[PDB]
RNA sequence: AAAACUUUCAGCAACGGAUCUCUUGGCUCUCGCAUCGAUGAAGAACGCAGCGAAAUGCGAUACGUAAUGUGAAUUG
RNA sequence: AGAAGCUCAGACGAGUAGGCAGGCGUGGAGGUUUGUGACGAAGCCUUGGGCGUGAGCCUGGGUCGAACAGCCUCUAGU
RNA sequence: CUGCCGAAGUUUCCGGAUAGCAGAAACUCAGAUCAGUUUUAUGUGUAAAAUGAGAGUU
RNA sequence: UUUCAAUGGCCCGUCUUGAAACACGGACCAAGGAGUCUAGCAUCUAUGCGAGUGUUUGGGUGAUGAAAACCCAUCCGCGAAAUGGUGAAUGCAGGUGGGAACGCCCUGGCGUGCACCAUCGACCGU
RNA sequence: GAAGCUGCUUUGAGUGUAGACGAUCGGUCUAAGUUCCUUGGAACAGGACGUCAGAGAGGGUGAGAACCCCGUCUUUGGUCGAUUGGAUAUGCCAUAUAAAGCGCUUUCGAAGAGUCGAGUUGUGCAGCUCUAAAUGGGUGGUUCAUCUAAAGCUAAAUAUUGGCGAGAGACCGAUAGCGAACAAGUAGAGUGAUCGAAAGAUGAAAAGAACUUUGAAAAGAGAGUUAAAUAGUACGUGAAAUUGCUGAAAGGGAAGCAUUGGAAAUCAG
């Protein structure tokens, strides 16, 4: 306002490819939270899928440890440490076009 | 303002008032009879179809609709027959 | 919860209560009204 | 700093309540309280319930009962995903810090709260925010 | 040159003004007309779906509609945009199917003269 | 209740909205301060407004 | 409270509809409230004045005076009453203006043209 | 060294039109609408009233005629 | 105990450029004062009185004849 | 309108960056370091008692 | 308040200079009269939320003024990953020292040790 | 797409009437104090007692009016006429020996030239010179993809300092706001193109000062009107500069100012 302006005291004083990025980590935090409940931390002979495409993202890096429930990573790209990480868990990459 | 402007505000003659700035007003329903007998001139398009058991649009909706209470491949589809849609609202009957 | 009982027409109570919303344990900020007053009441501003 | 900037009548109220326990007792940790209560939010970094939970179980771990205690906001880490029993007083706690801590895990509390609970800042770990930015 | 926003809320008014007013000219009918279900042309947006134009001639063709009929019920057609995959074509039959398993057709009034 | 709705329970009528909370449980400092526990470990009240 | 978007809460609209306003509103801008006994014989709250109508003045230095009306001096908004006079300095006599709102009527100048005026505002004469 | 004269202060009277109060005006924003002319337009000139110069209205049917509405004025 | 407050003690006081803080006044807006007013609002005048370090404020009398202000916030053609 | 703080007045490098003087913010430091000062000692310079002051940095 | 006496008192503003003086401005009074609005960027402070955040392009809706308030579908902006295609806990997401704060003791000792800073260390900046 | 074939599905460029639903124009309809007292020239003020309210917006009325008046609300309508729009029902007429969609093919399928383009000179476009093609030509991409120029029409979303109206505003308040609130592009200036002002307020009502007297007259003095002429058209309020008069005081080639008191005047406690 001009009230508070100083001005007001002077008066006297003569004056690419489209590729957003993903990290395991936060591979089951996309995952609702109901669903995660029902299968993370249980051995379920079905897995849990997350397709990181419809998510925003177009690959997938290898940053952090993923828990040790199997599940099924569809995605565009993947860093080869990322499914290292990913069949050490137990789980498979799925290379989507 | 302008010597057309002022021409008149000096002038005699009063000036071509026409009182047609009704804001608010919903248009009235011409065309169906059955939809204008049972359509009430305060709400809107969309809850009158909705009351009415009527799509105002096949397509989504661009917007936050409205909330008022706290509610509670081929072979076997391109010849499939839908079972035509059951009449919800007795205007739709009717 | 409190409950808040209900008047009637001619000012009696009703027998019916309602226990108090959540809304009314909300922080009471006079700091944070003022500001949000000051913005809100300048959406009505015709130009000049 | 001999008062905040803050109009906020309850941050005020804290100051109140800590200007007295600060003058009126011999606890270096009161003292620190009310300086932290009186820094910007610039000098009030948030703190992670990751880094909580690390420095609870670190080296030694030994966190036994003693409350965490942060002048500022709890930020949820949604990476770590099994949560341990923690017990925080703070300024502030987001919706899912709350809510997490809350649901698997010990209580969360306001700096008020601690007060009467440890007036001493007894049994207390002191925390601080990374100001790295 | 400044550009000023004053009556964007005039604006949306006289839009809502315009929708009622086209539905007192048709009533028993929906205000706009279906679109069919495409997908965007990039790598970036083909995982999503939105709505086109209108129905390729094939894709009214399968559901059993006629191009002559489609614009009198009320269904654009696209007589640019053609069926690269039977997915999209599958798609959009049915959105045709359900269109006119839920539309009502009102009967005309057809002259025909006393002899044949 | 629908409205607004609570610390912990979503607003029905708005998505994912809950009350905010505040920043001390009891908005009293005084009884706060003059409680039990904090009067017990207090050192000795200094006197007032003292003689010159 | 208005609710009208057709109606103007404009002081300077009003205030320049009334003093621009012709003969023919003028005459209704005029009006004057019927006495008890026409009220309770007519069922007409007000009518707007004519000539040759007794009336009675209500408000004003001359309150209580009776008489007839002259002459509704309807481009100065001012009624003109028979024996209700100011004496200049020269003797000569100048008709003194009430407003038209200051007087009551206790006997109107009934013609077929009232007659129907008075049928038609919901009255029974 | 008394008056005059000059100056200062106060009172009254002048001169002046500030201040205050308002205001059939301006300015700004929004809204609805689309209608000049060879069937002579916009503009110009001259005229017309019982008593008129401007403005307004009008065109030798000249501060208007017909029709329609109102219902008893116009007014110095 | 308007803790924004109350109280005790000591020292210091020019100040350009610059830096920092608190105040006075004006037009209009939201709130408020069971606010003032034709038994005289505003304005104006006065060798009338009072308050403040100061910007300024309140008041007596006279004149005047229709509106005006205090507090809390907003705003600026201040 | 009042109150408080308060300079530089010019080096050093290419109109300037720098430093210096003045402030702010955030740190650690009181069994500590400073100093437009004087002594003592070693050969004017260097090193360690007197006196004063809480002293530092980013 | 006016006046007298004693004592004191050089015309204000601007400009130039180390400094004056000069050099302009000023007959008198009233009213008007000059760091404003906006776009971007950056600092600091406050506020809301917080790995998120941003309703107001637009749609819904709003009978009491409806240019307000209210509600939000899909996108999008910035942030969450860097490096020059690839793309991150080796090691409690690493040890040593100083350190806020706390605890146990009989000033000091011991333990724990945030922020930050020097240190050996890694991983593709973490 | 044409032409054949096939067999299912289709149909008015009419003309009346009736009623309903809309739009436009005009006329018309509308709740409650003007009871008492006090102040005042005037009550619309204060007080007392009431009323209406889907109306307590605003304006007018001799000072702040929901109840005196116009309005406002009801009206997101009643009534009366008009003039019309797209439907519905129904009557009459219908040139059907007709027209169309879909489906089938041992039959066919025309597609725009001084234009594209090349060269050159100017700012994709234009000039100049030269001047085409028919799975051709245009435009993209690593052979492919896409499009079909050199002919044409087309509502809506969009713009709008003008034109016909309207409703508003944290706008200006007569040196402001448009140059112009009045008189305004006027008075006035210039050969001309053009340039371009100043100027709002008596009172509720003109009741605008009869009459007498002086004076040639303008005017003056008594008088009169008004609540008021400290409202007399040189008109609300009347500031400062400046000027005249009266009172008090001071003054030997400046003056204003500051400090301390006296004297005179005037206040306060």
């Amino acid at each position: 306002p001009t009230h508070v302006s100083k001005t007001r005291k002077l008066r006297g004083h003569v004056s690419p490819l489209w590729r957003p990025t993903v990290n395991l980590d936060r591979l089951w935090t996309l995952l609702p939270n109901e669903a995660r409940d029902k299968y993370l931390g249980k051995n379920t002979e079905v897995a849990p899928v997350i397709n990181v495409l419809q998510s925003g993202y177009g690959k997938v890096l290898g940053k952090g440890r993923l828990p040790e429930t199997p599940v099924i990573v569809q995605t565009r790209y993947v860093s080869r440490r990322a499914e290292e990480k990913i069949k050490q868990a137990g789980g498979v990459v799925e290379l989507i076009a | 303002a302008n010597p057309r402007q002022r021409n008149k505000q000096r002038s005699g003659k009063p000036r071509l008032t026409r009182r047609n700035a009704n804001k608010k007003a919903k248009a009235k329903i011409y065309g169906n009879f059955v939809i204008q007998q049972n359509w009430d001139k305060h709400a809107t398009l969309r809850q009158n179809y909705a009351r009415l058991g009527l799509l105002a649009t096949p397509n989504y909706v661009t917007g936050g609709v409205e909330k008022l209470y706290p509610d509670p491949t081929l072979d076997d589809v391109l010849d499939k027959e839908i079972s035509i849609a059951p009449a919800k609202t007795e205007v739709v009957r009717q | 919860r409190p409950t808040v009982s209900i008047y009637n027409k001619d000012g009696s109570v009703s027998s019916e209560t309602l226990a108090l919303p959540f809304v009314f344990k909300a922080p009471i900020r006079p700091d944070l009204v003022r500001s949000v007053h000051t913005a809100v009441a300048k959406n009505k501003r015709q130009p000049y | 700093r001999s008062k905040p900037a803050s109009e906020n009548v309850y941050l005020k109220l804290l100051v109140k309540l800590y200007r007295f326990l600060a003058r009126r007792t011999d606890s270096r940790f009161n003292k620190a309280i009310l300086k932290r209560l009186f820094q910007s939010k610039t000098n009030r970094p948030p703190i992670s319930i990751s880094k909580i939970a690390a420095l609870t179980s670190r080296k030694s771990a030994s966190s036994q009962n003693k409350t965490t205690v942060v002048v500022g906001t709890v930020t949820d880490d949604e990476r770590m995903l099994t949560v341990p029993k923690l017990s925080i007083a703070a300024l502030r706690f987001t919706k899912s810090a709350r809510a997490r801590i809350l649901k698997a895990g010990g209580e969360v509390l306001t700096l008020d709260q601690l007060a009467l609970r440890a007036p001493t800042g007894s049994n207390t770990v002191l925390v601080r925010g990374k100001k790295h930015a | 040159y400044v550009k000023t926003w004053f009556n964007q809320p005039g604006r949306k008014l006289r839009r809502r003004q315009a929708r009622q007013t086209k539905a007192a000219k048709i009533a028993p009918r929906p205000v706009e007309a279906i679109r069919p279900a495409v997908k965007p042309p990039t790598i970036r947006y083909n995982m999503k779906v939105r709505a086109g134009r209108g129905f390729t001639l094939e894709e009214l063709k399968a559901a059993g509609v006629s191009r002559r009929v489609a614009s009198t019920i009320g269904i654009p057609v696209d007589h640019r945009r053609r069926n690269r995959s039977e997915e999209s074509l599958q798609r959009n039959v049915e959105r045709i199917k359900v269109y006119l398993a839920h539309l009502i057709v009102f009967p005309r009034k057809a002259g025909q003269p006393k002899k044949g | 209740d629908s409205v607004f709705g609570s610390t912990t329970e979503v607003a029905q009528l708005k998505k994912n909205y809950f009350l905010p909370e505040n920043i001390i449980s009891n908005a009293d400092v005084t009884r706060l301060i003059n409680s039990d526990e904090i009067q017990s470990i207090v050192k000795a009240a200094g006197p007032s407004r003292v003689k010159r | 409270m208005k609710f009208s978007r057709d109606v103007t809460s404009s002081r300077r609209k009003q205030r320049k509809a009334h003093f621009g306003a012709p003969s023919s509103v003028r005459r209704v801008l005029m009006s004057a409230p019927l006495s008890k006994e026409l009220r309770e014989q007519y069922k007409i709250r007000s009518l707007p004045v004519r000539r040759d109508d007794q009336i009675t003045v209500i408000r004003g230095s001359n309150k209580g005076r009776e008489g007839k009306i002259t002459s509704v001096y309807r481009k100065k908004f001012l009624l003109l009453i028979e024996r209700v006079t100011r004496e200049k300095a020269n003797g000569a006599s100048a008709p003194v203006g009430i407003d038209a709102s200051k007087v009551v009527i206790t006997k109107l100048h009934l013609d077929k043209d009232r007659k129907d005026l008075i049928v038609r505002k919901g009255g029974k004469v």
